């Protein structure tokens, strides 16, 4: 309604004026299907400017971190019909982003029905579950025999919403999902997506094997790109279309402007010799006219000796010089690049010309002397 | 007294540098194409942009405007405005390692439906994004641009010589 | 000649009563009301300025009721101050209402308070006062340091924003965001005064940690007419970032290339290479973001004109500033071609990239005939998994330069059995959505007019009414041009070029459409390096000739 | 060399009386023969202007016009102010011109057209004088703009605007005077002293000796001034804030013992009261507890080159006064408590 009346009564059912002069209110607020103790004492007038409004210790624990909202609500807000539907709306919002404490799931259906459907899979396919089981990740075979792994994230209702799946390979993965499908549907899919890909899978096998891939290290599958490096100190990246794999990728080569200079000239006399039946290696063989290095450098790959900010060597004069006191990280940086870095962060303090704060890779105590 | 701890303060380490690294002026985007190099380089090789993606749209409050007005604006339209350009520049140059689910979660925010004072550059692309998917044709006036734009260049090509090509199919 | 006074008169009242309502403009929204309205006041003032000018003071009394307090509240106004030309204007204004000799005792009045407000507008203290006195003192006059004065004020305030940068969310002094948009409402007016070219490029780089955008886009206009009216020069960094957060001075760049291509410089590529050059277009396009907003005003234009001649040039020239630009600026970390060209296997984009200068002569053929291949198997195989029709891998093939444009001449070569590869690109290039009956029936009528033409090249020097019987519907544009390839390629021409011309000019439209033709030739000529200087001086002069015919 | 002494000091004469309110006697005349002079200055400016022995005799010619004239008793003519105000000379006078009330009709009128063509000159060769007036009218009330929407009056004083500028204007003033060697400056720091505001003038010295430098001939002159007078240097280390003498104090250790020994004597002005748990003053003009505190504070947040100094100063100060270790007794006592 519009008089606070009844739309107090409609919007809030459990709230009840104790005293006639309806100043004290108290027992309950709804929330995603559960309710909160909340006593809301007014003054003599209704002026929220200045109340008293007390918690349970169930409610103010998760209405932590909005402790300075409530306290604002009330001194700007006119009614308490309104306060009340502001409050309302913020903790079903503190409620669905602490998802992670709260779930009764109704278990008959549930936690059942996921260990016949499980039972129906057979028991080598499942890898991992979280306790609370809202995570499951599976494994599937290829016929080459390869691995290919799935997240998926299950609701209170696994069978009436769709499981949201969540997944390696590099084109959107699409899920047929009914209320009448069930786990082994999108199993199913999911082979289907993988019996389709091999022909792109078997490209990227056969670059890996002979060939001295540098950016990517152990490469996962969802990787199009590819920087090869052939003789030294050049390197040249690849990208493919993923549905054509064998067809012409966007090519380019990194380094000497003298080295590069040849190759580029040789590709475009030699591209119309490029046919989709033989492999990207056969093809880039005879149209590079050149064999490329099986790991020339295998142990020192590369260490990207580059700022790690801006990834470039030489930012005005300036050369990668400040690092990490770190094994896992050794990451360079420029003066440049890691003080504008460090002078945004709250971790770090400045002393007279020195500067204490987190590496940006690994977050560990760097330090920066000006 | 005025701090604020930085929105993605409380996230995976990762991504907290992502949205730290695009802050950074325009070459922002391939910061984040570096930056995307130098983490399937380390131990964390899969980047599940699906944990990313849920966040950028979680919900937190804001009073804005008047002195008092409670609203909630999803990571999107919180988190800075050339964070915003360089994401959606980038989910192009990633757009089909992703799901769907998570994406059109993030468009529909993109598109800005009823606000006033928009994100023009966010909602041009949102409808980048929905033509490459292939759910956004939207049989409408959906390119894009401006009204304003497409008139003053449909006003200008008028007054040229019109071509003997056939683009439109009747 | 016939009103003089009345329009001038309305606008007259319209801004009195606009300048009475900002006075001294001393608030945020006075402020951007004048900041928006001051250009139509400078040209108010230039055509008062004629009006005052002709005529003398004190005789007259036209506008001379209000006229003073008008151009005190301009004056003390300091945003109209500091407009372009406004402040000069006023000055010669002010000298119109001086009087030499005066006879009533108000003349004399009005001439001392004219002084006044000019000691007032040029040399007054109005500024912080311990400074006036300490400067007075050295026995300095304003004039020899407010230029140092405001260089070292301006550093001041890019330093502060530059700090507040690098601060992102630091429990430090964060600038207070009313200051950072107060200063850049200041800009505006004199965005075209050098001394403060260092805060403006500050502004446009220091962007910090808001949802919201905090600058006013009359800035953003402001900014982006002086870039591409040449009355700034930035660095080319601060640009990218500009259009970079707000989109009408990304759209309103590319009009103001399409007005080039369109009124002033009809068919002068090399002035339209220039143009697009001198604005960081290419540079900017670099960004995958900028790079799509761009080509969807270029695909835009590309509908309303049904495949104009004059786009396809300007597109040729952008595409070719653009690779040039993207090459230079990415050797590390670059964004793939599904990023700036997303609605095509990068295949065809990776072929049409490889540049004709560095190939030879011989082997274009090979290259062409592989490229309809390419079309061929994309266009007719329109299956799931790669271009969504022929339309997607037109709009591609227009922005090369090099490949599309060489048929005409490949075939002129090999008229003697022309390839049914290269019949079929052609067909395609000047028509797509035909159906394969059409494309099959045009590239039939094209291989018999090839038979009359080859037969005709082989003959001596012979007539034009010959050639206008095979020349005798949809298929015009195409065998008008692949004949002007035969008249400038065979030596056969240079003989009977206007006697063809004549009888091809029915109207202006197609005399333009030859010139720009006539310009894209040369222009593509010079670039691959290849020349027969028969075609090309030949070109050239009926090129002059005809652009005065029109 | 010689041709143009005749030609300046004519002109420095009209300059001066062009301020000057006798204007009855002017005409056309008058007026078109002082902007022909001004141009040839303009003309001599671009033409042998740099790196010549011409600049340094001018320069001669300037500050022994500049020194003889003083600016004491007669008449404190700003006058043509150095080498630079020759390239805009032309500016000056005529500014003055319209500044003059007494300035006659008919001459402004000839004066304003003169200035003020109108645009039939849009194209002119030489960066012309009515271009210059509308580039200062811009600069002017981008200033003001600037001042009234976006000026801060930093709490670093060493890194503010109108401070610096000040500050910079006083240096070159000195580098002149330095290399004329006419009086020392000395005489010129003490009549500033004299003539202006005070508070004011101290914050520019304090800049002045941190601006790094630009050729600190100056700091090494302001140093010598300020120890040659103790009595200014007294208000000095009273009139400002503690980080700005800390600056001075790391960059300059020629002052350091000398401002250790003025808080010496004002510590030494206190006695504690046991009822209110505090040192305080004597007479009103004493430095509260707070104050001294804070200065002491700041010595020591500061490099170690001074930090040993100040720690030592105290300590021999405390075992002096009786090496106490509680409150109620000796002043130093507490300040080295209180900083722990
Ligand atoms: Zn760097
Ligand atoms: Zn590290």
């Amino acid at each position: 309604m519009a008089v606070t009346e009844a739309s107090l009564l409609r919007q809030c059912p459990l709230l009840l004026p104790q005293n006639r002069s309806k100043t004290v209110y108290e027992g309950f607020i709804s929330a995603q299907g559960r309710d909160f103790h909340l006593r809301i004492v007014l003054p003599e007038d209704l002026q929220l400017k200045n109340a008293r409004l007390l918690c349970s210790w169930q409610l103010r624990t998760i209405l932590s971190g909005y402790h300075r909202i409530v306290q604002q609500r009330m001194q700007h807000s006119p009614d308490l019909m309104s306060f009340m539907m502001e409050l309302k709306m913020l903790l079903e919002v503190a409620l669905k982003n602490r998802q992670e404490l709260y779930a009764l799931p109704p278990p008959p259906q549930f936690y059942s029905s996921l260990i016949e459907e499980i039972g129906t899979l057979g028991w080598d396919k499942l890898v991992y579950a979280d306790t609370c089981f809202s995570t499951i990740k599976l494994k599937a075979e290829d016929a080459s025999g390869r691995e290919h792994l799935i997240t998926l994230k299950l609701k209170a209702k696994y069978p009436a919403e769709s499981p949201d799946y969540f997944v390696d390979f590099p084109v959107p993965f699409c899920a047929s999902w009914t209320p009448q499908s069930s786990l082994i549907s999108i199993y199913s899919q999911f082979l289907a997506a993988i019996e389709s890909l091999k022909a792109f899978w078997d490209v990227m096998d056969e670059i890996d094997e002979k060939t001295w891939v540098l950016e990517p290290e152990k490469p996962p599958r969802s990787a199009t790109a590819r920087r090869i490096a052939l003789g030294n100190n050049v390197s040249i990246n690849i990208e493919v279309d993923p549905r054509h794999p064998t067809m012409l990728p966007e090519c380019f080569f990194l380094g000497a402007d003298h080295v590069v200079k040849p190759l580029g000239i040789k590709l475009s006399r030699n591209i119309h010799l490029w046919d989709p039946e033989n492999s990207v290696l056969q093809n880039l063989k005879d149209v590079l006219e050149i064999d490329f290095p099986a790991r020339a450098i295998l142990e020192k790959s590369d260490f990207t000796m580059d700022c790690g900010i801006c990834y470039a060597y030489q930012l005005d004069g300036t050369i990668p010089d400040q690092v990490c006191d770190n094994s896992q990280c050794g990451q360079p940086f420029h003066q440049i690049c890691l003080y504008e870095w460090l002078r945004g962060l709250l971790t770090s303090r400045q002393s007279f010309n020195i500067i204490f704060g987190e590496c940006p890779y690994c977050s560990k105590p760097i330090t920066l002397k000006m | 007294e005025g701090v604020e701890p930085a929105p993605w303060a409380q996230l995976e380490a990762p991504a907290r540098l992502l949205l730290q690294a695009l802050q950074a002026g325009p070459e922002g985007a391939r910061r984040g194409l570096g930056v995307l190099r130098a983490l399937g380089s380390r131990g964390w090789e899969p980047f599940d942009w699906g944990r990313l993606l849920e966040a950028l749209c979680r919900e937190e409050p804001v009073v804005q405007g008047p002195d008092g007005r409670l609203e909630l604006k999803p990571l999107l339209l919180r988190l800075p405005r050339i964070c915003q350009r360089n994401l959606m520049s980038l989910l192009m140059a990633v757009r089909p390692s992703l799901p769907e689910s998570g994406l059109l979660s993030v468009l529909q925010i993109a598109q800005q439906d009823l606000a006033p004072d928009p994100d023009a550059w966010l909602r041009a692309l949102g409808e980048l994004l929905r033509r490459d998917l292939g759910v956004g044709t939207s049989m409408e006036g959906a390119s894009p641009l401006s009204e304003r734009c497409q008139r003053q260049l449909q006003s200008l090509c008028r007054g040229l010589g019109l071509g003997g090509r056939r683009l439109k199919s009747p | 000649m016939a009103q003089d006074s009345v329009d001038l008169s309305c606008d007259y009242q319209f801004w009195m009563q606009k300048l009475s309502v900002w006075d001294q403009a001393s608030t945020l929204e006075t402020q951007q009301d004048t900041c928006l309205h001051v250009a139509q006041f400078q040209e108010f003032l230039r055509k008062m300025y004629e009006a005052l000018k002709e005529m003398d003071s004190n005789t007259v009394i036209e506008r001379f009721p209000t006229i003073g307090q008008l151009l005190a509240k301009a004056c003390w106004n300091p945003f109209i101050l500091a407009y372009d030309e406004s402040q000069k204007i006023l000055i010669w204004c002010l000298c119109c209402l001086i009087n030499k000799e005066p006879q009533n005792s108000g003349q004399s009045k009005l001439n001392s308070w004219i002084q006044g407000v000019l000691s007032h507008i040029l040399s007054a203290l109005r500024f912080d006062k311990e400074v006036a006195l300490f400067t007075q003192g050295l026995g300095y006059a304003p004039i020899d340091y407010y230029p140092g004065l405001l260089k070292n004020m301006v550093l001041s305030l890019a330093s502060e924003l530059r700090e507040n940068h690098l601060n992102g969310f630091n429990t430090q002094r964060r600038m207070a965001p009313e200051r950072v948009a107060s200063l850049s409402r200041v800009c505006v007016p004199l965005i075209t005064l050098t001394d403060v070219d260092p805060l403006v490029e500050a502004l446009l780089i220091c962007h910090g940690r808001e949802p919201q955008e905090i600058l006013q886009p009359e800035f953003f206009e402001a900014v982006n007419e002086a870039i591409l009216l040449k009355k700034i020069s930035l660095p080319m960094s601060a640009v990218v970032c500009l259009w970079l957060r707000h989109l009408p001075s990304l759209e309103k760049a590319m009009l103001h290339l399409f007005e080039k291509l369109i009124s002033s410089e009809r068919n002068c590529l090399r002035r339209i290479e220039c143009f697009i050059k001198d604005s960081s277009l290419p540079q900017a396009a670099c960004h995958p973001a900028i790079f799509r907003v761009v080509d969807e005003m270029f695909r835009c234009a590309l509908l309303e004109t049904d495949g104009a001649l004059e786009i396809i040039a300007t597109i040729q020239v952008f595409t070719q500033c653009f690779v040039e630009a993207l090459e230079k600026a990415s050797k590390q970390l670059r964004f793939a071609l599904k990023t700036y060209f997303p609605y095509t296997s990068p295949s065809l984009a990776m072929v049409l990239l490889q540049d004709p200068q560095d190939i030879p002569r011989g082997h274009w053929l090979q290259t062409l005939k592989h490229i309809s291949e390419l079309l061929r198997e994309a266009v007719e195989d329109q299956t799931h998994g790669s271009c969504g029709g022929p339309f997607e891998s037109w709009f591609l093939f227009i922005h090369f330069g090099g490949w599309a444009e060489m048929v005409a001449e490949q075939l002129l070569m090999s008229a003697a059995e022309p390839p049914t590869a290269l019949l079929w690109l052609l067909a395609f290039y000047y028509g797509p959505r035909d159906g394969r009956q059409q494309r099959a029936q045009t590239m039939v009528q094209v291989k018999a007019v090839l038979g009359h033409l080859l037969a005709m090249s082989r003959s001596s020097s012979l007539s034009a009414q010959d050639l206008q019987t095979v020349a005798g519907a949809p298929a015009q544009q195409l065998i008008r041009h692949l004949l002007l390839n035969f008249l400038l390629w065979a030596p056969g021409g240079h003989t009977i070029a206007w006697d063809v011309i004549t009888l091809m000019a029915h109207t202006a439209e197609i005399t333009h459409e030859i010139i720009g033709f006539l310009d894209q030739t040369l222009y593509r000529w010079n670039r691959l390096g290849i020349e027969s200087p028969r075609s090309e001086k030949l070109a050239r002069e009926l090129l002059k000739e005809l652009r005065t015919q029109v | 060399m010689e041709s143009l002494l005749q030609h300046l000091d004519r002109f420095s004469e009209l300059l001066a009386v062009s301020s000057t309110t006798y204007v009855s006697t002017w005409d056309p005349a008058t007026v078109r023969r002082a902007l022909q002079w001004a141009r040839y200055l303009r003309h001599i400016h671009r033409r042998f202007g740099r790196h010549g022995p011409i600049r340094t005799a001018l320069e001669r010619r300037l500050h022994n016009q500049w020194r003889q004239e003083g600016g004491f008793g007669r008449g404190p003519v700003p006058g043509l102010a150095n080498f630079q105000a020759l390239g805009h000379c032309d500016v000056l006078l005529s500014l003055r011109l319209l500044e003059n009330r007494a300035l006659g009709d008919a001459a402004r009128y000839h004066l304003v057209q003169q200035l003020f063509p109108g645009p039939g000159v849009r194209d002119a060769d030489e960066e012309t004088l009515q271009e210059s007036l509308a580039r200062l009218a811009r600069r002017r009330s981008a200033v003001h703009m600037l001042r009234f929407n976006g000026y801060r009056e930093n709490p670093n004083l060493q890194e503010d605007s109108l401070m610096k500028t000040q500050a910079e204007l006083l240096l070159e003033r000195l580098q002149e005077v330095g290399k004329a060697e006419a009086e020392r400056p000395a005489r010129f720091l003490s009549s500033l002293w004299e003539r202006l505001p005070q508070n004011n003038f101290l914050k520019v010295i304090a800049v002045a000796l941190l601006q790094p430098p630009l050729s600190g001939e100056g700091s090494q002159v302001l140093v010598h001034w300020l120890l040659g007078n103790s009595e200014v240097f007294a208000a000095f280390c009273r009139a400002l804030p503690a980080g700005l003498l800390t600056l001075v104090t790391s960059r300059h250790p020629a002052l350091s013992p000398v401002y250790l020994g003025l808080l010496t004597d004002w510590g030494q002005r206190l006695h504690y009261d046991l009822q209110k748990g505090i040192w305080v003053g004597t007479e009103s003009q004493d430095v509260p507890w707070e104050e001294l505190h804070n200065r002491f504070q700041s010595l020591c947040q500061a490099p170690p080159p001074l930090k040993d100094k100040v720690l030592t100063a105290l300590e021999t100060c405390k075992a002096q006064d009786g090496d106490f270790e509680v409150p109620g007794l000796s002043i130093w006592t507490d300040l080295l408590l209180a900083l722990r």
